[PDB]
């Protein structure tokens, strides 16, 4: 009986733990910090709190790894400091973004076996793990994290590549947008600690209005929608329509001067790229996942918007699990725990025999 | 992936039912077919005999109202794996307690029953 590890590499946060647990043992920022002017490097929370003397780097952009040296550093830290295991003793399941470049898949594989000497590993698509965590083999996952949002149609366990769509707007952009509109109200948040406050404000008081217009109307006429927020010292700020104006950007990217369509239209578009025969199953299984889908009211709004786009006869079902922030990781925990996982992973032997390219035949 | 139970899967016409039990696919005693624990998740394979002698398959994963996330998730994954094992010849059906398809319900001559309880989660 061997213990498998599960690592969900996100653009903003990394989630790591042991297969079989119902939640990641460690959640920390995806950052590598190094002496800006002159331990040699830090990762995660420590890098973040020592930002005063370190220059921070984020190796994962839009879900894709853009710096392999820094990613290796993150994994090294994950194994030895966060999980406190020797990687050579554990099969490792890693997650990847939809449409992850072929070269990256091989690089990930090479690093695990050659650098970390893992006895076995596997790469699963994040969105698919999330669907499995919801107990379904068919549906369309709307995955929105920190750096990017994806709409991934999946049929009988397999994503449909040609229909996957991407929206380059996610949590990070909403946090930045909140920073800006909050200034119109006079509040200037520009430092890192201030951005943290803004992120907290977004996570704590923001929400998606069922009907934006009507909500603005409401906000402009009475003080019903305002909320108070206590800052780290003691100052108290008053937040108004910014609470729903912030996440509204997900549905109106133009708020950020983006030309692309909102999340609801992207979901509808992905569904329309799929065979007519399976669209019913997608409309009836829209699964939301990722930290950015955590805004209260998003399910209702997605339901409303999708209903407006689909024929009135089509049954629309938005599934928003309370644990969606970690759906991907949980999905991985379950998959890696199956009595059948054993055979699906790439073993060291196989890697030695075929090399990195083996990932294209064993993980699809 | 060739699991012992997969070797037995869809060999001949009939119905086969397995219950998810701590990340594994466990066969349900034939005498108990139709008695579903609402706190559990199951996988059902209905094999039908075809003209050409080949079998037709319908894979149903049944989800009890109180089944834990690991059980419903494992039910879904095992379903994809069995289908792959059967050369992608199975149509998969998600069946939720109290919302089962006419087809699924029709597999049980005497009508399927629900009983409270089940095996503990594997988490
Ligand atoms: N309650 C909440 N309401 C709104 N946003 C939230 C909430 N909790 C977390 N977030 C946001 O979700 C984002 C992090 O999400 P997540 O962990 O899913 O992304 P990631 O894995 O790092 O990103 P990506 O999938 O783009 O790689 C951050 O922008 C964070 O502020
Ligand atoms: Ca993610
Ligand atoms: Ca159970």
């Amino acid at each position: 009986d061997v213990q498998a590890l599960v690592i969900d590499n996100g653009s903003g946060m990394c989630k790591a733990g042991f297969a079989g647990d119902d939640a990641p043992r460690a959640v920390f920022p995806s950052i590598v910090g190094r002496p800006r002017h002159t331990k040699d490097s830090y990762v995660g929370d420590e890098a973040q709190s020592k930002r005063g003397i370190l220059t921070l780097k984020y190796p994962i952009e839009h879900g894709i790894v853009t710096n392999w040296d820094d990613m290796e550093k993150i994994w090294h830290h994950t194994f030895y400091n966060e999980l406190r295991v020797a990687p050579e003793e554990h099969p490792v399941l890693l997650t990847e973004a939809p449409l992850n470049p072929k070269a990256n898949r091989e690089k990930m594989t090479q690093i695990m076996f050659e650098t970390f000497n893992t006895p076995a590993m596997y790469v699963a698509i994040q969105a698919v793990l999330s669907l499995y965590a919801s107990g379904r083999t068919t549906g369309i996952v709307m995955d929105s994290g920190d750096g990017v949002s994806h709409t991934v149609p999946i049929y009988e366990g397999y994503a449909l590549p040609h229909a996957i769509l991407r929206l380059d707007l996610a949590g990070r952009d909403l946090t930045d947008y909140m920073m800006k509109i909050l200034t119109e109200r006079g509040y200037s948040f520009t430092t890192t600690a201030e951005r943290e406050i803004v992120r907290d404000i977004k996570e704590k008081l923001a929400y998606v209005a069922l009907d934006f217009e009507q909500e603005m109307a409401t906000a402009a006429s009475s003080s019903a929608l305002e909320k108070s927020y206590e800052l780290p010292d003691g100052q108290v700020i008053t937040i108004g329509n910014e609470r729903f104006r912030c996440p509204e950007a997900l549905f109106q990217p133009s708020f950020l001067g983006m030309e692309s369509a909102g999340i609801h239209e992207t979901t509808y578009n992905s569904i329309m790229k799929c065979d007519v025969d399976i669209r019913k199953d997608l409309y009836g299984n829209v699964v939301l996942s990722g930290g950015t889908t955590m805004f209260p009211g998003i399910a209702d709004r997605m339901n409303k918007e999708l209903t407006a786009l689909a024929p009135s006869t089509m049954k629309i079902k938005i599934i928003a699990p309370p644990e969606r922030k970690y759906s991907v990781w949980i999905g991985g925990s379950i998959l890696a725990s199956l009595s059948t996982f054993q055979q699906m992973w790439i073993s060291k032997e196989e890697y030695d025999e075929s090399g990195p390219s083996i990932v294209h035949r064993k993980c699809f | 992936v060739e699991h012992p139970e997969f070797l037995k899967a869809g060999k001949e016409p009939g119905l086969q039912i397995w219950r998810v039990e701590k990340f594994d696919l466990v066969p349900v005693p034939t005498n108990l077919y139709g008695d579903f624990f609402t706190g559990d998740a199951y996988v059902i394979l209905k094999t039908v005999q075809l003209r050409n002698g080949n079998l037709q398959y319908d894979l149903h994963y049944w989800l009890g109202n109180e089944c834990s996330q690991d059980e419903s998730g494992a039910a879904a994954i095992f379903t994809v794996q069995l289908d792959d094992y059967l050369n992608g010849r199975a149509v998969q059906h998600r069946e939720v307690q109290g919302f089962e398809s006419a087809t699924f319900l029709g597999y049980f001559k005497s009508g399927l029953k629900y009983k409270k309880g089940g095996v503990a989660s594997g988490f």
